[PDB]
C-alpha cells in the first residue's frame, strides 16, 4: 500500500501467480511524502523513478572580451 | 551498480581476446553479491538493496 | 612556355590496403609541331608498407 | 629505460655489463603488437620493433 | 480513399514546447480544372502561428497540380492538441488561367483535424530510488520522500513505482539453456562439469 | 538497368527529386574502426516528373 499526504492511496497485491507480474503505478504529486506499507508474506522489489526538466539559468553577463 | 577492474589495465594492454586477463567483472561483482548477503542471524535491508 | 607543369592528386581512388599493390606512373609528354609522345615508367616501387 | 628521440632521431643508451652469457635488446615507440585491429586476416598495417 | 482536392499537411510526431519551428501545409489538385484556393488554418490559444507567405495570394492549381505554405508556429500547451486546417475553391477569378468553375460537393472545404504531441521544454532528466521491502510473515514500511525542484517547470516533475520479484526476469532461458555433455581434459572437463 | 517509381495516395505520382545509390558491398578495406565496409558506389540524381 502506497499512502500518500495528498489523500493519494493505491493499493497492489502480489501472489505466486503474478510471481514476476511488474504492477506500475504513476505518482503525480511534485511535493512526495509517500509512504510505503507492506504486510504478509514475500519480499518485493519496489523501483521508483523520477523525471523532469531543467536549465532554464546559466546566462549571467560577465567579461569574456566581448 | 558494479565494479570493473581499474576502469581500463594502466600499462600496455589490450589488442583482444582477453590476454591473460579474463575481465573476470560478473564473477567479482557476484562475490560482492555473496558477501553483501551473508552475515550471522540473517542478512539486513541495505545489504539487499 | 616557361617552367614545368604540377599537379597534386588524390590517393582515395587507390585504397592503400591489403589487396592493392604496388604504383606504376607512366607519363607521356607529347611535344608539340611535331606530334612526337614519349613515355617513362617511374617510382614503380612506391613502398605501400 | 625510456628515452626520446632528438633532433637526429639519436638515442646513446648505454647500459652497464654484468650479467649472463646472452642479452636480447628490443626498442619500441608503440607496443608488441599492431595495436589497431591486426587480428582479421584481410588487414594491412604493421610497426617494426 | 482519395478527395478530388485535399490539403495534407507535415510536421514531426514530436514537438517542444520553448523552441519553434515549421508547419508545412501542402494542397494537391487532381481535377482537370484550374482553380485558385484560399489555405488557411484554425489556430487554438494553445500555440501560436505566424504564416510566411500570406500577403501573396495563390494563383491557381491544375490538374495534378499542388501548391504548398507554411507557418512559423510554437506550442505552449503540453501534451497532444489539436490543429485545424481549412481550403477550398473560389470562383469568378478568371486570371491564372481560361475558367474556373469551382463547384465541389456540399464538403466543398476541407476542414482537417490533426492532432500533435509536445513534450515539456527545457532539458529532460531522471532520478531513481529502489528499495526492497521483505515482511517475512509480519509487517514492514519505508518513506520515500521525492523533492527535487530546483529551478525546473511545473506539470514536468513526474514520477512512478514498480512492484515486482525479479528473478525470473533471466530465469528462464539460461537455466533451460546450459546442461551439457562433459568431456576433454581435466581443464575442459571442469569448465563443462562445475556449471551444472 | 535499374528504375524507380514512387507510389502514393491511390498511387498516384509524385513529383519530386530521387537520389539513388546502387552500390557492391564489402571492398579491399579492412573495415575495423577507420576503413569504411561501404565498397563502390554510385549516385544517380534523377527529377521525379
Ligand atoms: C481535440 O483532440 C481530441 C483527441 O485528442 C478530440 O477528442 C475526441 O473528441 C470526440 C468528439 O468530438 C470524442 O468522441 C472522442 O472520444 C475524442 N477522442 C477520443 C480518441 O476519444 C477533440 O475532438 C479535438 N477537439 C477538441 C475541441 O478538443
Ligand atoms: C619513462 O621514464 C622517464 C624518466 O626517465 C619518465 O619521465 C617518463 O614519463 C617515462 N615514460 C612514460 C611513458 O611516462
Ligand atoms: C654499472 O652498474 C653496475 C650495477 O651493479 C655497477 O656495479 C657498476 O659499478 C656500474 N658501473 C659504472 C657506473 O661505471
Ligand atoms: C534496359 O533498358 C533498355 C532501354 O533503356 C531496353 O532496351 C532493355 O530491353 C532493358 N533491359 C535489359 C537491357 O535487360
Amino acid at each position: 500500500t502506497i499512502q500518500s499526504s495528498g489523500t493519494f492511496s493505491s493499493k497492489f497485491q502480489v501472489d505466486n501467480n503474478n510471481r514476476l507480474l511488474l504492477q506500475q503505478v504513476s505518482l503525480p504529486e511534485l511535493p512526495g511524502e509517500y509512504s510505503m506499507k507492506v504486510t504478509g508474506e514475500g519480499c518485493v522489489y519496489l523501483q521508483t523513478s523520477l523525471k523532469y526538466n531543467i536549465l532554464p539559468e546559466k546566462e549571467e553577463f560577465p567579461f569574456a572580451l566581448g | 551498480v558494479h565494479w570493473e577492474r581499474p576502469q581500463k589495465p594502466k600499462a600496455p594492454v589490450g589488442h583482444f581476446y582477453e590476454p591473460q586477463a579474463p575481465s573476470a567483472e560478473v564473477e567479482m561483482t557476484s562475490y560482492v553479491l555473496l558477501a553483501y548477503l551473508t552475515a550471522q542471524p540473517a542478512p539486513t535491508s541495505e545489504d539487499l538493496t | 612556355s616557361h617552367g614545368c607543369f604540377y599537379q597534386q592528386v588524390k590517393t582515395k581512388v587507390f585504397q592503400l590496403k591489403r589487396k592493392e599493390y604496388e604504383m606504376k606512373l607512366h607519363t607521356e609528354a607529347q611535344i608539340q609541331e611535331e606530334g612526337t609522345v614519349v613515355e617513362l615508367t617511374g617510382r614503380q616501387s612506391s613502398e605501400i608498407t | 629505460s625510456n628515452a626520446t628521440t632528438d633532433e637526429h632521431g639519436l638515442v646513446q643508451f648505454s647500459i652497464n655489463t654484468t650479467n649472463v652469457m646472452g642479452t636480447s635488446l628490443t626498442v619500441r615507440v608503440n607496443y608488441k603488437d599492431r595495436s589497431p585491429c591486426y587480428g582479421y586476416q584481410w588487414v594491412s598495417e604493421e610497426h617494426e620493433e | 480513399a482519395f478527395q478530388p482536392f485535399f490539403v495534407e499537411l507535415t510536421m514531426p510526431y514530436s514537438v517542444i514546447r520553448g523552441e519553434a519551428f515549421t508547419l508545412k501545409a501542402t494542397v494537391l489538385n487532381y481535377l482537370p480544372k484550374c482553380i485558385r484556393v484560399s489555405v488557411q488554418l484554425e489556430a487554438s490559444p494553445a500555440f501560436l502561428a505566424v504564416p510566411v507567405e500570406k500577403e501573396q495570394a495563390p494563383h491557381c492549381i491544375c490538374a495534378n497540380g499542388r501548391q504548398t505554405v507554411s507557418w512559423a508556429v510554437t506550442p505552449k500547451s503540453l501534451g497532444n492538441v489539436n490543429f485545424t486546417v481549412s481550403a477550398e475553391a473560389l470562383e469568378s477569378q478568371e486570371l491564372c488561367g481560361t475558367e474556373v468553375p469551382s463547384v465541389p460537393e456540399h464538403g466543398r472545404k476541407d476542414t482537417v483535424i490533426k492532432p500533435l504531441l509536445v513534450e515539456p521544454e527545457g532539458l529532460e532528466k531522471e532520478t531513481t530510488f529502489n528499495s526492497l521491502l521483505c515482511p517475512s510473515g509480519g509487517e514492514v514500511s519505508e518513506e520515500l520522500s521525492l523533492k527535487l525542484p530546483p529551478n525546473v517547470v511545473e506539470e514536468s516533475a513526474r514520477a512512478s513505482v514498480s512492484v515486482l520479484g525479479d528473478i525470473l526476469g533471466s530465469a528462464m532461458q539460461n537455466t533451460q539453456n546450459l546442461l551439457q555433455m562433459p568431456y576433454g581434459c581435466g581443464e575442459q572437463n571442469m569448465v563443462l562439469f562445475a556449471p551444472n | 538497368n535499374v528504375s524507380v517509381c514512387g507510389l502514393y495516395t491511390y498511387g498516384k505520382p509524385v513529383p519530386g527529386h530521387v537520389t539513388v545509390s546502387i552500390c557492391r558491398k564489402y571492398s579491399d578495406a579492412s573495415d575495423c574502426h577507420g576503413e569504411d565496409s561501404q565498397a563502390f558506389c554510385e549516385k544517380f540524381s534523377g527529377q521525379l516528373n
